[PDB]
Parts: structure tokens; sequence; C-alpha cells
RNA sequence: AGCAGUACAUGCUAAGACUUCACCAGUCAAAGCGAACUAUCCAAU
């Protein structure tokens, strides 16, 4: 009776948009540049590229009444931090090709 | 299934196959998913679309519906204005 | 199996002995306020700054340009707060801010914001759009000399040039008017470059313009080192940077090597890099002022390929790379139908020997 | 050829002309192509038809107000600032 | 027999004949809803009908 | 036969740091879904207030701060009675509006707070940049 | 836990992925269109 969840994706690992990086219960990993979120809290890559794993500033949205709570009641100089993942763009969006010569 | 009929001597086919089953002439079987008729009220927009897709079955699969249908059922054949007409043939598929 | 933090771990220095006497944020901003300061501060650990901030030289930047005006601060800081007093002074003044009707003149900003700030704003703005990448290898200069460019639209008009600001190639279409504030005796170069009109080389420039050994704001006077030439950024190309360059020079400079004939058509001689051109140049003069203008194709611009530079347009599209899928399997179990439509490269029916 | 073109009438050679500017080449030719079908008769067929509504969209000259494509609507704003920044001639 | 929520399906005024099943609860009126439908491709208004099922 | 000038290369390498961005098919940094304020812009327009001054940015979103106004500048500083009152933050709109058109920024997004938001000072400084040809909405990246 | 609240674009379509695993089933989803713009057979129709 058990379940695989976890990171699909390592350190350093090439996905393709739309690769499922981390399955997840609750947020362990947060989604970083170009990672989005699904309704189970899945995060996927929105490019092509690496993926990267560091630790950010934790800043929650205004609206977030449970969060800012959190953060509100904090001592001051106390910064909270989580772990993010992010994916390296690999390539550029496009090129400009020579296409005619009128 | 029956290898050697009482009559004839020859192979069978097994027609719970046909009902359920496409062959395409390259060897892809293509089905209907389980359910997808049934308690739709409860099923989300997304379940529900997956629900209704035509898909195709695995090598295990394939193999074996291949056993249950006689030669006749594996010919090529030319019906006119046929949906699956574009997918009897595999295109740039290297193995 | 623990490893030490290879450095000072964040919230650390909290002493949670006494918790409830500690100060505590109480509101999202001040939390925010400090959040932000710590992310710019450097980490051992990986950040999002490592892999998407760009790596660029730790050595300081070169600074090529004019020096910095001398500036007596205990004057300065005394005649700027008899000024506020003497404003705040005002009756009407302090009424106008509180009913909110007051305002700030902004052609009275800008006049002052060009002798202050302004030079050092325009630096930033040349640094954000890669000028000095492009132009001097990464060396910066502030320009001390506001440089003025204004482009005659009509008989009545004026398009001005504001380091970065869109003019179109017809109002481009005859050289524009220069101004500067100058010394009597004084000798500058002005050039106008193309950073990314170069239709053959990536790192080449295209020299639109080319004036030399001016003496004072007679721009007229100057040598024509290079006749002017209408940007020509092709058709499908993007938008293209155009940059004023004026130099300030020490003393009358030959520029005969850098001569080009009149009329200039030939894309070969006008290939042009700045860096090139100032490195042998750097003893005798000194960036100046800077403007700049972003340039895209216009129905103008076929008239420059076709008739002046004799040629035939090029057209350029954005191409974006093919979209990627797996390697086509023999059994594609669980994929919809159309999984095969996505390795079939002809829509029509394809009936093989028959 | 467009501009020596008999068939065309001339108030629509010059229609023709500024909507279809950048198909034409510097020698005066328009120029259409089509690649979207396996067979040359396709394409010649499409290309034709193109020459077609290129005609019949000229004499209608009625064109339907339409929304903008979204690469539009900010060139749009962007010319709309370029002009802001228009000055006149203090002194003339 | 009895439930909290009740399956009832919600016909087009539109007449064109699609229809949707929906939850509303046991104790109230007929449900009128805005729904989208499909062949007209924009929002219309849709009345409650015929009770299928109850949860 | 060969024409010198009619030498093109297969590709065209634009080095403009804007030009991708300005044609709408630069990528921005989506993601960060959880955390604020958002990442998916090209310029955003970032207002600072202190308890003395009042100070208005305009930023790529790789943390380049394309053009600033601040009431610490004499320039704006002798035109004000006080320099952090809401006449001051609208002065600073009008102002950063007309530095934005000289430099070729015409849209940028704004990510305020609920309070910063309601607040008259914000009002009055969003007003000023809208009318002074400043959209305050970036149009949206072409994928296609 | 064999539910409830409360919405009614839980619309359409479509790259790329995940999955207790073997199958069946189940899950996430960019772009795009349109909006908003904040179990099987059987039985009833
Ligand atoms: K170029
Ligand atoms: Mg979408």
């Amino acid at each position: 009776s058990g379940r695989r969840q976890g990171i699909k994706k390592m350190e350093g690992h090439y996905v393709h948009a739309g690769n499922i990086i981390a399955t997840q219960r609750h947020f362990r990993w947060h989604p970083g540049a170009h990672v989005g979120v699904g309704k189970n809290k899945c995060l996927y890559a929105l490019e092509e590229g690496i993926v990267r794993y560091t630790k950010e500033v934790y800043v929650p949205h205004p609206r977030n009444t449970e969060a800012v709570d959190l953060i509100t009641r904090l001592p001051k100089g106390a910064v909270l931090y989580k772990t993010f993942v992010h994916v390296v763009p690999a390539k550029p969006e496009g090129t400009f090709k020579l296409v005619a010569m009128l | 299934l029956t290898y050697f009929s009482a009559r004839k001597g020859k192979r069978k086919t097994v027609k719970a196959v046909i009902d359920r089953f496409l062959r395409l002439h390259c060897g892809l079987w293509v089905r209907r998913k389980a359910g997808y008729k049934k308690k739709l009220w409860k099923k989300t927009p997304a379940r529900k679309k997956r629900l209704r897709e035509f898909v195709f079955c695995n090598k295990t699969q394939s193999k074996l519906l291949d056993k249950m249908t006689t030669s006749f059922w594996k010919r090529r054949n030319w019906y006119v204005d046929d949906p699956y007409q574009k997918y009897h043939d595999r295109t740039n598929l290297k193995v | 199996r623990r490893t030490p933090p290879l450095g000072p771990m964040p919230n650390s220095d909290i002493d949670l002995s006494n918790l409830e006497r500690l100060e505590k944020y109480r509101s999202f901003d001040r939390y925010r306020r400090r959040a932000e300061q710590e992310a710019q501060a450097p980490h051992w650990w990986r950040t999002y700054r490592e892999y998407f901030g760009e790596k660029t030289d730790p050595k300081e930047k070169i600074d090529i340009g004019l020096p910095p005006p001398k500036v007596s601060r205990t004057q300065q800081l005394l005649e700027r707060k008899q000024a506020i007093q003497e404003l705040r002074a005002n009756v009407e003044e302090e009424r106008a801010a509180r009913l909110r009707t007051a305002s700030v003149p902004l052609d009275a900003v800008r006049a002052e914001w060009e002798r202050t700030c302004g030079p050092y704003h325009k630096q930033r703005l040349a640094e954000y759009y890669g000028l000095y990448r492009d132009l001097f290898h990464g060396a910066t200069f502030v320009p001390r000399v506001p440089l003025h460019v204004a482009y005659a639209v009509g008989e009545d008009d004026l398009m001005p040039v504001y380091c970065g600001n869109e003019v179109t190639p017809t109002e481009a279409a005859q050289a524009p008017e220069v101004t500067y504030e100058a010394e009597e005796g004084s000798l500058w170069t002005l050039l106008l470059t193309s950073l990314d009109g170069h239709l053959l080389e990536p790192d080449a420039e295209y020299l639109h313009w080319l004036l030399t050994n001016i003496p004072g704001n007679r721009v007229a006077e100057g040598q024509v080192t290079c006749p002017y030439l209408p940007p020509f950024p092709a058709r499908g190309s993007g938008i293209h940077r155009l940059a004023f360059l004026l130099f300030k020079q020490d003393q009358p400079i030959d520029f005969s090597e850098d001569a080009r004939p009149s009329p200039c058509y030939q894309l070969a001689q006008r290939t042009f890099r700045t860096f090139d051109f100032y490195k042998k140049h750097q003893e005798t003069m000194t960036p100046a002022g800077l403007s700049f203008f972003q340039c895209r194709w216009d129905d103008s611009v076929t008239y420059i390929f076709h008739q002046l530079l004799d040629m035939r347009e090029p057209v350029f599209e954005f191409v974006r790379p093919p979209p990627y899928h797996p390697k086509q399997k023999r059994f594609p179990h669980r994929q919809p139908l159309r999984y095969l439509d996505r390795y079939r490269d002809s829509h029509e029916p394809t009936y093989g020997i028959y | 050829h467009l501009a020596t073109a008999e068939w065309i009438a001339e108030p629509v050679r010059q229609k023709i002309a500024i909507t279809h500017k950048n198909k034409i080449n510097r020698l005066g030719e328009l120029i259409l192509t089509s690649e979207s079908s396996r067979y040359q008769f396709r394409n010649l067929a499409d290309c034709l038809q193109k020459i077609r509504d290129m005609i019949t969209e000229a004499s209608q000259t009625p064109k339907e107000p339409t929304k903008e494509d979204v690469k539009l609507h900010r060139i749009r704003i962007e010319n709309m600032n370029r002009e802001r920044l228009r000055q006149k001639r203090i002194h003339s | 027999s009895k439930s909290k929520n009740i399956l009832v399906r919600m016909v087009s005024e539109a007449g064109t004949g699609f229809c949707f099943n929906t939850k509303r609860n046991r104790l109230r009126e007929k449900l009128t809803l805005l729904h989208y439908d499909p062949v007209v491709k924009q929002r219309v208004l849709f009345v409650e009908k015929k009770k299928i099922r109850s949860l | 036969d060969p024409v010198e000038n009619e030498a093109v290369a297969p590709e065209f390498t634009n080095r403009n740091p804007r030009n991708l961005e300005l044609l709408s098919v630069a990528r921005k940094e989506r993601g960060w879904r959880t955390v604020f304020p958002s990442r998916e812009f090209w310029h955003r327009l970032r207002v600072i207030r202190t308890q003395h001054h009042v100070e208005a940015l305009v930023e790529h979103q790789n943390g380049k701060v394309v053009v600033s106004a601040s009431t610490r500048e004499w320039a704006i500083k002798k035109h004000l009675y006080s320099t952090r009152n809401v006449v001051a933050c609208e002065s600073i709109g009008r102002v950063l509006a007309q530095r934005c058109l000289e430099a070729g920024i015409n849209f940028m997004v704004y990510q305020p707070t609920p309070w910063e938001a309601a607040s008259d000072s914000m009002k009055r400084l969003q007003s000023a940049m809208t009318e002074g040809g400043v959209v305050l909405r970036e149009p949206q990246r072409i994928y296609e």
C-alpha cells in the first residue's frame, strides 16, 4: 500500500516543455523560473532546458492570509527560505533567416 | 480459441475481438477506453476527454489479437472515404 | 551523515532564548524589504542569480570618458537648502500641496536633469541597450556633453532622438540637425553607426555618417569623412540600434585612413567597427556625447536598397525551432490516434505501388 | 508584371500594388508562391486562386473593419507615442 | 430515497437540444443557469427539466 | 554578374537586447506561482516609498534599471513643497512617463500590494503614467 | 473517506510528461480556439 511521489528530474537533467519535474502531496519544492504548477501541486517544465534546484528567499502573496500571518510574526531580521526548482532555457526562441531577395 | 474447426479443420476468429478492436494494416490495434460512456456526471472534463480517445494497444496485446483473428482481418482494404485510411501505413518509422 | 554548513546559515544570529521579547516584523512590507535585501546578498549555496544572472568580468569597467566636473559640495548644499526654505515659506505652495493641486514643470525638470543626473542616466540606458558592450567592448563613458539630435520631419516639425526612442527610416531620410555646447577652439568628431544593421558580418557595423574636425557647434563646417546614409533596417529583421557618438578631439586629427568616397553606396566600404576606429584615435579624442534611437523597416527602406544601394531588398523571417517529438515507436501504447500525425510529413493520401 | 497587366483594370493594378507591395519585386513583378501540396496541379491552382482573390479584394472598396492582430495593437500604441515625442521648430 | 444533492438535466432554452447534468440542493426550486451552449457558441439560459438520479 | 552589395548572411544577427522583446516573441520568465511578485514580464514599474522620498523605477526582468525618477534628484526636488506626499508621487509619475517615452519604453507591468493599489498616491502615480503614454500592461508573448 | 460546500467556459482542442504497475484504470499540462479579463455484456432513453 504505497505510491511513488518525488523528483522525476534531478539536478542537471535535461527536460522538454511539459515534462513533469516532481509530484508532491504538499509544497516541498516550489516552482522557480519556467516551472509551472498543476492543480495537484505537480511541477512541470514550461521550457526546454536544464533543471536546477536552488534556495531562494520566500515571500508569499499579500492575499495569502495564512502565509502572511507567519511572516509578520517572525523576528525582525529573519528571512524564510524554501527550495525552488528552475529550468534554464537551452535554446533561443528563434532565429532570423533570409527568406527572399526582392 | 479454435485452431481446427470441426467442419473445415481451419482456424477460427474470435468474434469478441472483432467487436472491440480495429486493426490497421501496419499491425496496430485501435480500441476505446473502458467506461467512456459510464457515469460521466462524476468525471472531470479532462478525464472525459481522455476517455473518448482512440488509443493503441501495446506489443503484447497486439500479438495476442493477431493470433485470435484469421488472415482475412489482416488484409489491406480500400474502403471509400475510410476515416482511418491514412493510419494504415506508417511514416518515418526507423525502429 | 551530516555535513557542516559552508558558511553562516540564515536566521542564525536571531537569539531564540528571548523569542517573545524580540521585535517582530508586524507588516508584510517590512518583511519584504528585508527579504529583497537578503536575496541580493551573495550566498554559498546555489541561488537563482548564479544560473540566470549574467556572468560579467569582476574587474570594474574601464572609464574612457571625460573627467567629472568639479563641484563644491558645501556651496551646493548651502544654495539648495536655502532654495527649499524659500519655496516652503510661500503659503500658496503649502496650500497647493495640501489640496493636491500643485505640479512640477516637466520642461524645467528636464533642463536641470540634463545638467545634473542626465549624463549618468544616459550611461545607464546605454549600458542597458548594449551600446558599450558592442561599441567599446565593455568600456564605458559618461556622456558629459549633452548631444541634441533632431530630424527635420516636414517643414515645421522635428523628430528628436532621445537615447532609444523609435525613429522611422522615413524621418531619418536626411541628415539630422545636431547641436551641443562646445567652447571656442574645441574640435569634435561626430559619427552615426548602426549596431544591428550589418547584413553579412554579425560583429560589424555600418558607418552611416562621419563628420570630423568640427569647430565648436558648427557641424556644417566639419569635414565630411563619410556622407550621411539613411538607416536601412531590413524587413523582418527586427528593431535596430542607431547610435550617434560625439568625440572631443584634443587637436586636429588626420582621418584620411577612415575617409570614404562621396557618395559612398558600397556596403563593403561602409563596414565599420567603433572599437577599432576609437582604438587608433584613443590618444587624441575622448567620447563626449551619446544619442541613439531604435529603427525598424518601413516602405522608405525599399527605396534605399533599390536606388541608393542598387541591390535587391533582403527580407527576413523569425523562424522557431521545429517542435520536439520523442522518437517514434512501433507500438505507441495508450497514445491517441493522432500520435501518427505527429510523425507524418504529407497530409495527402499515399497509394504506394498501386 | 503588374503595372503592364492589360487583363487587370488600371484602377485595380494601383490598388493591388499598394496592398501587395511586399510581393512585388524590384522589377515590378507580382510574385505568388504555393507549396501546400505535393502535386504541381494543386500548387498552381492555389497561386491562380490567390490572383483571383487579389483582383476581387481590390474591386471591393468597402474593406471590412476587423479586430487588429495582437502584433498590430502594440505597434499602434508605439506609433502613437512616437508622435507624442514630435516637437515643433521653435523659430521658423 | 433522499439525498443532500440531486442530479438533474438542464436543457438549453435556445432549442438546440444541448443538455448537461448538474448538481443542486434537494430543497430548492427549479434551477435556471446561464451555462455555455456549444451549439450556439455562446452563453444561453438553461432550464431544469428532468430528475436523473439522487446522490 | 554577382552584385557586391547583395552578399547577405543566411542568418541575421540582431544584437539589440530589446529586439525580441519589442517583437513580442521574447520569452517571459514564467513560474514563481507560489511567491510574490510575478516574474512574467519584460519591464515592470516599481515604486519605492521611503520616510522622506518617493522613487519610481522601470527595470527589466533581469534586474537592470532602464529609467528612474526620484525626489532625491535636485531637478525634481526644487519644484516640490514636500517629497513624500501625493503630489510628489504624482509628479514622479509624470516625470517618469516622459523619461520612459524618451527611452522607447511604452509597456510595463505594475505589481502593487492590495493596500498600495487602493492608496491615492499610487492611483495618481498610475494616472500620470497612463496620461504620459505608458500603458502599464504588457502585450502577451507570441508563442506561435 | 463511501461525502459536502459552492461555483455552471468541471467549455473545446492540443505539445510534452507522470502513474501504486504488468494490464485495465488513473493523473498533470504549454501553446491554440472561445471566454473571462480578474469494468464488460445486458436493461431503460
Ligand atoms: K545584423
Ligand atoms: Mg493555455
